[PDB]
């Protein structure tokens, strides 16, 4: 998870191929609510076929899953059992001699 | 060329007026219009350039304006 978050911290933005959010003319708003965004999106989708299922953003390698000490010591302290273990040393005590 | 067509006159004369039209233009004339300070200057220069007359001009989506240079994209509400 730490390696993934470091890798995600490298992949943390659209480093290449930003959105082509060019703005055309401010159309003469005699009517309507200047909702140009939907028409622009429909036009660009029709003209470019952005979903042609071939292009990719590829802002990072999708590889090079580096691993390192750097975060391993976040082991900190384990919430282990056997902090008190009298039951389990009595478990050994059953086999103190070879019996059973 | 071809030699005959299907035709009809539009009886009862009624024809719809479009709610909007979109035009796409080469950078030079586009910028030459966009830098104009007023709407009627743009309108009148477009009228001069393309011989478009208000009320009377028939248009369709994907109609050409000039090859290499400009075209009519879409129309509303009807195409």
């Amino acid at each position: 998870l730490k390696s993934v978050h470091r890798w995600l911290s490298a992949a943390d933005q659209s480093e290449v191929v930003p959105g082509n959010d060019n703005i055309e003319y401010f159309s003469i708003n005699e009517h309507g609510r200047r909702e140009e965004n939907r028409l622009r999106l429909k036009t660009l989708l029709q003209q470019d076929v952005v979903h042609e299922t071939k292009t990719s953003t590829s802002a990072a390698s999708e590889l090079t899953a580096v691993v390192t000490i750097n975060d391993l010591l976040e082991a900190c302290q384990e919430t282990k059992p056997s902090i008190s273990t009298s039951e389990l040393v009595k478990l050994r005590g059953i086999y103190d001699r070879f019996q059973k | 060329t071809m030699d005959f067509c299907y035709f009809e006159p539009i009886l009862d004369n009624v024809v719809p007026v479009l709610d909007s039209v979109t035009f796409l233009i080469n950078e030079q004339l586009y910028s030459k219009l966009m830098d104009l300070p007023q709407e009627m200057q743009q309108i009148q220069f477009l009228h001069y350039k393309y011989n478009i007359n208000s009320m009377e001009t028939v248009v369709h989506s994907r109609d050409i304006l000039t090859s290499g240079l400009c075209q009519i994209l879409n129309c509303s509400p009807f195409p």
